[PDB]
């Protein structure tokens, strides 16, 4: 009578999560209360009615519905907001609901960027390259704009990624850009800019001047 | 808002009852209904029953009926839960419970729960000594053993000589049975002349039902010399 | 009070359910809970005094259960201080004893199978309370120190919030 | 059209050589124009024999072409061990007999929990060792159970076992059903 | 041997003491006919390979798929024009043709430094630093492929020496294939601005 959408869950601190629990068929008169468990201890009370929230607990527990789908929604996050929540209807039909799950373990890196121009050994026999290197980023979601003489410069651009560091999904990223040494001439202002979950400011990585 | 919730039967039998209970300290018992609800290991919350020990009609959800029995002594401020005909999905912890507003027919949400009591169900092993068959032992290394069987929960260890002749042990997986009973028998090759004698004890240790058997398995008939 | 509640009966009156529960009226003619109301059709409109409040049981100023429409039944003052009362046939439980209670209202431990809506006819929800309202005391004066609380009865599928007197 | 690579017994213009490279070692001439190694042929035909065969055609058209096949022929063949009922079994009811089986390589073998002349086959359940961490020797246990009502009036049960190496069937049956 | 070590577009001369057919193949692959000589190119061999007889064998306009095994042997019986079976073999020249790896210096408290290797056909390579050292901090990106289908393995490190390169930091690359390692010093520049 009485099932949670969203199933499993998984979020990292300062966050909004949004949990729905589907009264079937009966409007059922406004009767909802929300539970916590943790991963040992006893369920405690969050909300009764949908609307008055308990004592004890802060504001950032909300509760909403009218008629079907009430809402409990979970904003600004913390390490402390790992439990199975649980929904029941009270009333003349007392069932409880389904139990979805939370996970609190998560953590993000904020790569690193810089670019390699090797000269001086290079010219001599052509393909100069330039190599854009991210440290530590923790997602493996990496993509590389080389607005190299400003626009863009797609193509003849290799990507690669470290394996694993056995702590943490901490990889690196390099992307190698192979231009020969004539067409090096009459460019400048190169840059490797990147799109990735680094939630960082404007990150634009340009060097110029030329291999000398 | 004490609750001095009983641990009451830890390890059962199937088919069996449990008479767990509650205890509300402080207040005025009377007044508030004492709720209990159950959860398996790891599952839902499940309703199981309620009582206001004010209006003697003790409540209970459709799928436990005639098969519980809730009663509340306002003498002693005890509210008992009497729950029968036990089965292997019993397993599971029942907590107490307080309704915030009394109900005639119905329920409420609960305000202050009470220590988790673990109440397992388990049947633990039954060994019987396997034979070492021999009427002329194949070669000089007989085949002994230890069956086991009508064991529900899944863990289960075999020991030897309380740890000993580890060269020869099989200990096969455990295979299901018409009834869902689990069963073994973990058999071994061991030279002692061809026959038993020393001390051969099969330690099995069934821990969910703390139930640790030595059963001495040697020729068990007037033949198999 | 006077020789009302001094040994009217015992809360615990003797006797249980031998077996199955059937309707009976005796035309029993309510000082304590141990009483038997009667149904009663078209009266004249006469000698009615004071509010005729009936209890649905949510009280409001031919009784028929909810389920058949109409009230469970009432109680009135009239004439020169004469108690009336009137309701669904007066329900009665099968068994044996010297005194086997014909129960007006909820009783669960005579008989495990008794609940409201099936067995009440009066404001006596269980034998220890009532369905408080403005003329209550001036009915059942043998009632003053009953405390009130707040219950929420489910008769068929229907909830009512209304509060009852009961001793504590 | 290309003529074909077979093997993924090997086969390879109606127009030949064959050769053998080792884990490192060089090629070296075993057939040519098609005792062990015995060849012949269009569609020609070809523990110290791993390696990667090689065919090719020579003359007016010569061109190499494209296995890595050896030759096992080791096997364990399983031993009979059977285990009546526990003397406890019957008072308690639900006799059981259990069929071993040890030190059997490849994981194949059929057991026929025969009964008299009757091969009953509704209670019989099968489990078997994981693995040796040395060999593919894997030890049958073979349960077949029975009320005690079901277990008198009857004698001879027996396990039959048929398995790769065959080396033909052996019966070891346990009988005297009282004793 | 031959040519252990060779560089795209060059040549590579065999030596093979005693017709004598020169066959090729791949680190895993099947054999392949390069030409047999008497004292015969195949279609594919032709026009790139010139076959003198000792004899040995010049393969010029070298290539990335050209890594091959260059076994000597002989004919049981003379052919003209055609090929035969082999009957007796030689030792297999390993002619990694090989474009062993061309180590440069990538420029810069914590600071991150490396060495780009490229043009590296047989995958295996080893990147090491100061001889064995700054082991926390050690990135070599496995490989990747290029258009001509030569290897570019580089490897990138940091370390905060004090906002200074004061300790001999250099790259140690080795690659057993090529039988030769290159330890290019790596310091702060004059010039090559990133």
């Amino acid at each position: 009578v009485l099932t949670q959408s969203p199933g499993t869950l998984s979020l990292s601190p300062g966050e909004r999560a949004t949990l729905s629990c589907r009264a079937s068929q009966s409007v059922s008169s406004t009767y909802v209360a929300w539970y916590q468990q943790k991963p040992g201890q006893a369920p405690r009370l969050l909300i009764y009615d949908a609307s008055i929230r308990a004592t004890g607990v802060p504001d950032r527990f909300s509760g909403g519905g009218s008629g079907t789908d009430f809402t409990l929604t979970i904003s600004r996050l913390e390490p402390e907001d790992f439990a199975v929540y649980y929904c029941q209807q009270y009333g003349g039909s007392p069932f409880f609901g389904g139990g979805t799950k939370v996970e609190i373990k998560r953590t993000v890196a904020a790569p690193s960027v810089f670019i390699f121009p090797p000269s001086d050994e290079q010219l001599k026999s052509g393909t100069a390259s330039v190599v854009c290197l991210l440290n530590n980023f923790y997602p493996r979601e990496a993509k590389v704009q080389w607005k190299v003489d400003n626009a863009l410069q797609s193509g003849n651009s290799q990507e690669s990624v470290t394996e694993q560091d056995s702590k943490d999904s901490t990889y690196s990223l390099s992307s190698t850009l192979t231009l020969s040494k004539a067409d090096y001439e009459k460019h400048k202002v190169y840059a490797c800019e990147v799109t990735h979950q680094g939630l960082s400011s404007p990150v634009t990585k340009s060097f110029n001047r030329g291999e000398c | 808002q004490i609750q001095l919730v009983q641990s009451g039967a830890e390890v059962k039998k199937p088919g069996s009852s449990v008479k767990v209970s509650c205890r509300a300290s402080g207040g005025s018992f009377g007044t508030y209904g004492i709720t209990w609800v159950r959860q398996a290991p790891g599952q839902g919350l499940e309703w199981v029953g309620g009582i206001v020990p004010l209006f003697d009609r003790p409540n209970y959800a459709q799928k436990f009926q005639d098969r519980v029995a809730i009663t509340a002594d306002e003498s002693t401020s005890t509210a008992y839960m009497e729950l029968s005909s036990l089965r292997f999905d019993d397993t599971a912890v029942y907590y107490c419970a307080r309704e915030a507003d009394i109900v005639v027919g119905g329920s409420s949400y609960f305000d202050s729960w009470g220590q988790g009591t673990l109440v397992t169900v388990t049947k633990g092993p039954s060994v019987f000594p396997l034979a070492p068959s021999s009427k002329s032992t194949s070669g000089g290394t007989a085949a002994l053993g230890c069956l086991v069987k009508d064991y529900f929960p899944e863990p289960v260890t075999v020991s030897w000589n309380s740890g000993a002749l580890t060269s020869g042990v099989h200990t096969f997986p455990a295979v299901l049975q018409s009834s869902g009973l689990y069963s073994l028998s973990s058999v071994v090759t061991v030279p002692s002349s061809s026959l038993g004698t020393q001390t051969y004890i099969c330690n099995v240790n069934h821990k969910p039902s703390n139930t640790k058997v030595d059963k001495r398995v040697e020729p068990k008939s007037c033949d198999k010399t | 009070c006077p020789e009302r509640m001094a040994h009217c009966r015992p809360i615990d009156e003797f006797a249980q359910g031998w077996g199955p529960i059937t309707y009976a009226e005796g035309h029993g003619s309510p000082y304590c809970w141990h009483y038997a109301p009667r149904q009663c059709g078209t009266i004249p409109a006469s000698q009615v005094c004071g509010p005729v409040y009936c209890f649905t049981p949510s009280p409001v100023v031919n009784n028929t259960r909810p389920p058949q429409g109409n009230w469970f039944g009432c109680t009135w003052m009239n004439s020169t201080g004469f108690t009336k009362t009137c309701g669904g046939p007066p329900c009665n439980i099968g068994g044996v004893g010297n005194n086997t209670l014909t129960c007006p209202t909820d009783c669960f431990r005579k008989h495990p199978e008794a609940t409201y809506t099936k067995c009440g006819s009066g404001p006596w929800l269980t034998p220890r309370c009532l369905v408080d309202y403005p003329y209550r005391l001036w009915h059942y004066p043998c009632t003053v120190n009953f405390t009130i609380f707040k219950v929420r009865m489910y008769v068929g599928g229907v909830e009512h919030r209304l509060n009852a007197a009961c001793n504590i």
